[PDB]
Formats: structure tokens, C-alpha cells, sequence
């Protein structure tokens, strides 16, 4: 079942979108709220079109709306950090994803860019390159998978995996308007398919460099929420939307840095994995916007996903904590797969664990400070 | 410019000998210092040969006039003289017609830029101040009147062509060579945005604004390359070589020589060469005919009106960009809406001349 918002007549809208907005220019501002997985907007109206991310003003909001402050000193301000072209409203207008800070100015609590940011130009000469698979679940307002039978099931799994047909693919509207909509944007989004589960599906994000991967990813889940808010179904990020035999929803990141992708990078793959071997622990807790209760749900070692509670390593292991793809181990050269992370996760404690575990060889149950 | 068409309009019985009686830009005003020259010359050999030189001296001095008249070509120097005068009038008027006007923008402006509002009349107004600052960029740079009615890119920001933030743009530009092309990029941008906002309403109108734009700004490059490129001062050099040497020859070989030797042709003594001084106007004067049109930007009487061409082009844009835009009477039946025959009445001075039979063809009177 769809929203009332998207029962309203579509063509009127078109019509008032078709007016020329003339010499005033639209900004949206968008942020991460104080859940640390829920996205905020908000719109401004500019005299001129932006040329760069420095051009756009510093905003502020109300965190108590947001839970993200308490008491009297409650407004918080938004930083913008990276710009991209807004596909709801078409050139000149602009999504401004922003940093979140404090009224003291200090950075929110979900605010991780902030420290992944100076974590990347630590190692900026390594050029660490990342991609994400979001998989994620498309859902009516009832809280049921949308296309499902009403209280009921699907036929099951097995056919619905990058399916073609009205009875194996659910909401690919939603999927080819998302894919366009990053596209224009400027979104770095390298494919879809869809997943085991029907109505899930993935959009790959990468290859990015460093920050990057975080601000990439992150308006792509933005504008996924908004393309599905105009469809009336919700995208669900939840690493298991149903109980049973039906595929949880995972995050799988890859990376490499220059010596990785380089001749012989191998050697240097297989020495970052070993070192992940030693913080299982401590990727789990990152991997997961809640401490990893979240993607204890997915990581049962049965679907596809490997043991929660146990690390594994291989070439070509789907069921394996890190996959080494068997192309790279033919040429001995390019990236590993990170395959722990929920789909629910923070790609800025994503990027930041690998680089920290891997590349600054940290070591321990807390992350280093200043280094 | 010197503006004598009027006396013209008629080949009257003393129509062009009445026009050697004006003085701005005539003959007379730009000979009259090199006439005083050579009659002083001419004046004073003749003198030194009847009082100052030796009775032997003459005889060689004669036989020098001889010689020097002999060489007296007058029928070469014309050749020169007409196809480099011919050449020099040729840029003279390519080069008036590479005059920045802005009346075909201004009518594509006030066709195609729209709203009664502020923001449609400042763009209209600024759209039009962009092609007059790159005019007067272009003559302050080509034009001596110009250049000392806008000395510095400071008169210009207090003539109004240019504004202090666009003052602060032009200077801030990294270039080496001559920003006369910078108002029309700025043109280019505010067509954009102006088709981006919508205050162009069609695709067609923007195309007509960047052609019209291109046609004013190659009138400006032209400008420019007319003066940079002179006349190639060699053969400047080679028609003034040639008209020097006649002179320098007619000085000496038509000295009056005393009548008392018989020489042939030499019989008669004037004191004054009055037909030779005719030749002078003729030579000289075909001279001076180039040397007042290559380089028509400076301050000769016949020179183009530089600054009248600003001044007029800056005050009809801004007029028919911003009063007459949108301003029309309404739509109403002419005084031949009723009549198969669209003709207007003749005045009493005119109908005697006109009421004749209409040309149809040269094969109907067969
Ligand atoms: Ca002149
Ligand atoms: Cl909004
Ligand atoms: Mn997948
Ligand atoms: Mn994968």
C-alpha cells in the first residue's frame, strides 16, 4: 500500500516544476540526525547559482527536533561539505550535504566525518579507493516488503535475483529513477541489480577516493529516501527487513590503495587482511550504527553472510568475513571485499576502520587520537 | 567629416567650382605651409640666379634647369599616385563602416529580452552598456579624440560605460594584450543567464543575440586590425619618394631662365610659375588626399566623428532598450484599410515633377 502523498496528481506538480524559477536559485541542505542513520533537509533560497561548495553559506537548525541536543542550547549548525546537482529541482539547483556541529562548535555525535576527514589526508599519497553495495529493501507504509501478498509471501528465493518479469522484480520504477536521479546528480553509482530477496535491490557506489566514499554514499541514501517519498513506499536499510529464509541486507566495501592495485599489489592485500584478522572486534562495533546488535540479525553465517562472532579470509569466499575475488588473486593485483558491514552502516566509521586498521596499523579496543 | 552633400545634390552650372571656395577640410588648409615652402624655394633660386650668381655660373645653371626639366615626369607619379590613393580610400571606408553601432542589437534586444520589471530593464540596459564599453574600448584604443576624452579606464568607469565592480574584473584579468573583447564575453554570459531565467523566451532568440554579438565584436576586431596593420610603409615611402622627386624636379627645371640666351621653350621669364604651381595643388593635393584618410581615427577636419558615434549609438540603445520597450500605440486601421490602392499624396512642389508613367520593363515598348 502507497502513501497518501503519492495518491495526489503528479501532473499538476509537473506543471508548477515546469515554471521557469528565474534568477533565484534553490539549495538543499541535508545532514545526519542524531540517530546516526536517519537523513534531515531543509531548503534555501539563493540569490545566484553556487560555482563551488565555499560559496555556499553555513546554516543552522534546531537539534531538539533532531535528537540531537536538550535544554536551552539546543541549535546546532550545518556545514556544508560537499555539492552536487539536485535532480528533484534540475540545475541550478543544488543538494548541500553538510557536516553537523554543536552550538559551541564542536563536532554532533553523529557527526564522523569530521575525524574521517583528517584520518584520509593522513594517508592521501596511498590514495585509498573504496566502493559500497547499499542493498536495501523496498517497503510499503504498513511495513511489509513492497509487491508482497497482503500479510503474506512470495514464492521462494531463487528467481528473484537480478530477475526480469512482473513476478520477479518488485518496484524497479523506483530503481531506474534512483539510478537516473544519482546519475545527474554526480553520484559515482557503478550498477544495480536486484537481490535474493524480492523488492530488495543494490546500487554500487565507487570507485571513490577517501571522503569521498562517505559524501557519495550517503546522498545516494538521500536521494533513494526522496525518489521512494514520490513513489510512496519507504527504503528500508534494515540488515533483516524479515525473519526466516529471506536475505539480509549488507553493505559490502571494497579497497585498495595504490600499492594494493598496483603489479604484485597482492602482497599488500594479504598483509591489510591479517591485520583485520587481529580487529574483528573492533570492525563489528563500527560496522554497525548501534554497536552491531543490528547486523547480529544478518550475520548468522547461513544466507550468504559470514559468523558475527568469527573472522574468515579466502579467494572467492561469499560465506568468508574479507573475500579476495579470484580475478585479483589471478593478477595478483587490485582490491579486497569487506563483506561484515550492515546495510545500515556509517560509510565515514566504514572508511575511517579500514584505513586505521589497515594502513595506520592501529591496534587495540579504542581509536588512536591525533594519529 | 566635412558634410558637403547637400551643396551636391545637383550637377549645377557652378556646382564643384564653388566648392573650392570652402576652407574646413579643403585643399588649401592642408597645402598651404608645403605651397609657401616650395614658392620660397622657387622664389629665392630664381632669385640667386638673377642677382647672386656670376654671369659664367648661369650658363651652367641653365643647362642644370635644361637637364632637370627633362626628367620632369609628371605622367609616372599619376599611376602611383592613383592606385595608392585608390588602396588608401578603399580602407578608409571598410574601416568606417567596422564603426561599433549597436542599432542591430539594440533592435534584437528590445525584440528578445523581456519584462516591464527592474531586473528585465537592467538586463536590457546592461546587455546594450556592454557592446557601447567595448566600443569605446576599441576607439579609445584606435581614435586620438577618444583616447583624450578617456585617457584612463578611470574615465570610463565616470562615463558610466563601466562600473566600479566591473572595473575590478577588467583589471583583475591576467592578460598582456589589449581587454577591448572582455565587455563581449560579458555579453555572451549575460545572454545565458538571461535564456536561463527565462527572460528569453525561445531557443532562436539566443542564437540571433550570440550572431548580432559576433557581428559588433568582429566590427571591433576589424577596427583593430586596420590599426595595426598600416598601409605596408614602403609603398607609403615609394608614392611620397615619387611625388618629392617630381617637385624636387619641377623646382629646378622650370626655372624661369633669362630670355636673352634664345634657348628653345625658355623665351618668357613670369617671375612666377603659376602652372607649375597648379601642378603643385594637383600633385601635392592627390597627396594630401591619402595622407588625411590613412588613418581616418585622428583629429583632421574630414577625419570620422568618433565621439558623436559613441554619444549617439549610447543614447538611441539606452532610449529603445528601455523607453520604447513594449511601448507601441494600439493596433489601429491605417488611412488605406478601405482602399485597393495604397498611395500617399505628392505637395504641390513635388506633383509637377512626379505624375509619369511607371517603368514596367525595357521589353514593353515593342
Ligand atoms: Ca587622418
Ligand atoms: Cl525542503
Ligand atoms: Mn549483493
Ligand atoms: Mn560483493
Amino acid at each position: 500500500a502507497t502513501s497518501a502523498s503519492s495518491h495526489l496528481n503528479k501532473g499538476i506538480k509537473q506543471v508548477y516544476m515546469a515554471l521557469p524559477q528565474g534568477d533565484k536559485v534553490q539549495a538543499m541542505y541535508i545532514w545526519i540526525d542524531g540517530t546516526g542513520e536517519g537523513l534531515r533537509c531543509k531548503t534555501r533560497t539563493l540569490d545566484s547559482e553556487p560555482k563551488c561548495i565555499e560559496e555556499l553559506p553555513e546554516w543552522n537548525f534546531d537539534g531538539s527536533s533532531t535528537f540531537q541536543s536538550e535544554g536551552s542550547n539546543s541549535d546546532m549548525y550545518l556545514v556544508p561539505a560537499a555539492m552536487f546537482r539536485d535532480p528533484f529541482r534540475k540545475d541550478p539547483n543544488k543538494l548541500v550535504f553538510c557536516e553537523v556541529f554543536k552550538y559551541n562548535r564542536k563536532p554532533a555525535e553523529t557527526n564522523l566525518r569530521h575525524t574521517c576527514k583528517r584520518i584520509m589526508d593522513m594517508v592521501s599519497n596511498q590514495r585509498p579507493w573504496f566502493g559500497m553495495e547499499q542493498e536495501y529493501t523496498l517497503m510499503g507504509t504498513d511495513g511489509h516488503p513492497f509487491g508482497w501478498p497482503s500479510n503474506g509471501f512470495p514464492g521462494p528465493q531463487g528467481p528473484y535475483y537480478c530477475g526480469v518479469g512482473a513476478d520477479k522484480a518488485y518496484g524497479r520504477d523506483i530503481v531506474e529513477a534512483h539510478y537516473r536521479a544519482c546519475l545527474y546528480a554526480g553520484i559515482k553509482i557503478g550498477g544495480t541489480n536486484a537481490e535474493v530477496m524480492p523488492a530488495q535491490w543494490e546500487f554500487q557506489i565507487g570507485p571513490c577516493e577517501g571522503i569521498d566514499m562517505g559524501d557519495h554514499l550517503w546522498v545516494a541514501r538521500f536521494i533513494l529516501h526522496r525518489v521512494c517519498e514520490d513513489f510512496g513506499v519507504i527504503a528500508t536499510f534494515d540488515p533483516k527487513p524479515i525473519p526466516g529464509n529471506w536475505n539480509g541486507a549488507g553493505c559490502h566495501t571494497n579497497f585498495s590503495t595504490k600499492a594494493m592495485r598496483e603489479e604484485n599489489g597482492l602482497k599488500y592485500i594479504e598483509e591489510a587482511i591479517e591485520k583485520l584478522s587481529k580487529r574483528h572486534q573492533y570492525h563489528i562495533r563500527a560496522y554497525d550504527p548501534k554497536g552491531g546488535l543490528d547486523n547480529a540479525r544478518r550475520l548468522t553465517g547461513f544466507h550468504e553472510t559470514s559468523n558475527i562472532n568469527d573472522f574468515s579470509a579466502g579467494v572467492a569466499n561469499r560465506g568468508a568475513s574479507i573475500r579476495i575475488p579470484r580475478t585479483v588473486g589471478q593478477e595478483k593485483k587490485g582490491y579486497f571485499e569487506d563483506r561484515r558491514p550492515s546495510a545500515n552502516c556509517d560509510p565515514f566509521a566504514v572508511t575511517e576502520a579500514l584505513i586505521r586498521t589497515c594502513l595506520l596499523n592501529e591496534t587495540g579496543d579504542e581509536p588512536f587520537q591525533y594519529k | 567629416t566635412v558634410t558637403y552633400t547637400a551643396r551636391v545634390a545637383k550637377a549645377r552650372f557652378g556646382g564643384f567650382s564653388k566648392l573650392l571656395l570652402l576652407w574646413r577640410g579643403s585643399i588649401y588648409k592642408l597645402l598651404w605651409r608645403e605651397l609657401l615652402c616650395f614658392l620660397g624655394l622657387f622664389m629665392a633660386l630664381s632669385a640667386a640666379y638673377r642677382f647672386v650668381l656670376t654671369e659664367e655660373q648661369k650658363r651652367y645653371f641653365e643647362k642644370l634647369v635644361l637637364y632637370c626639366d627633362r626628367y620632369a615626369s609628371l605622367i609616372p607619379v599619376s599611376f602611383v599616385l592613383g592606385f595608392y590613393v585608390t588602396l588608401v580610400v578603399h580602407r578608409w571606408w571598410n574601416q568606417y563602416l567596422s564603426m561599433p553601432l549597436t542599432d542591430a542589437l539594440m533592435c534584437v534586444v528590445v525584440g528578445t529580452v523581456h519584462g516591464h520589471d527592474e531586473r528585465g530593464r537592467l538586463y536590457r540596459r546592461t546587455l546594450m552598456r556592454y557592446a557601447g564599453l567595448s566600443g569605446v574600448l576599441i576607439l579609445r584604443s584606435v581614435s586620438t579624440a577618444v583616447f583624450k576624452r578617456f585617457p584612463t579606464i578611470d574615465h570610463v568607469v565616470e562615463a558610466g560605460f563601466m562600473t566600479r565592480e566591473e572595473r575590478k574584473k577588467f583589471e583583475n584579468l591576467n592578460s598582456s594584450y589589449n581587454k577591448y573583447w572582455v565587455p563581449c564575453v560579458w555579453f555572451c554570459n549575460l545572454a545565458a543567464q538571461a535564456r536561463r531565467e527565462g527572460r528569453i523566451r525561445d531557443n532562436g532568440a539566443f542564437k540571433l543575440l550570440l550572431e548580432e554579438l559576433n557581428v559588433f565584436r568582429s566590427k571591433c576586431g576589424m577596427l583593430f586590425h586596420y590599426d595595426w596593420i598600416s598601409v605596408p610603409l614602403v609603398y607609403t615611402q615609394v608614392v611620397t619618394i615619387a611625388v618629392y622627386s617630381y617637385f624636387l624636379a619641377c623646382l629646378i627645371g622650370r626655372q624661369f631662365l633669362d630670355p636673352a640666351q634664345g634657348y628653345k621653350d625658355h623665351d618668357l621669364d613670369l617671375c612666377v610659375p603659376i602652372f607649375t604651381l597648379l601642378q603643385f595643388f594637383f600633385y601635392a593635393g592627390w597627396l594630401k588626399v591619402a595622407e588625411q584618410l590613412i588613418n581616418p581615427f585622428g583629429e583632421d577636419d574630414d577625419d570620422f566623428e568618433t565621439n558623436f558615434l559613441i554619444d549617439r549609438c549610447f543614447q538611441v540603445s539606452m532610449l529603445a532598450v528601455d523607453e520604447m520597450y513594449d511601448d507601441l500605440a494600439m493596433l489601429e486601421k491605417d488611412l488605406y484599410w478601405d482602399a485597393a490602392e495604397a498611395r500617399a499624396p505628392y505637395t504641390a512642389a513635388t506633383a509637377f515633377l512626379m505624375q509619369q508613367p511607371s517603368f514596367q520593363g525595357s521589353t514593353f515598348d515593342i
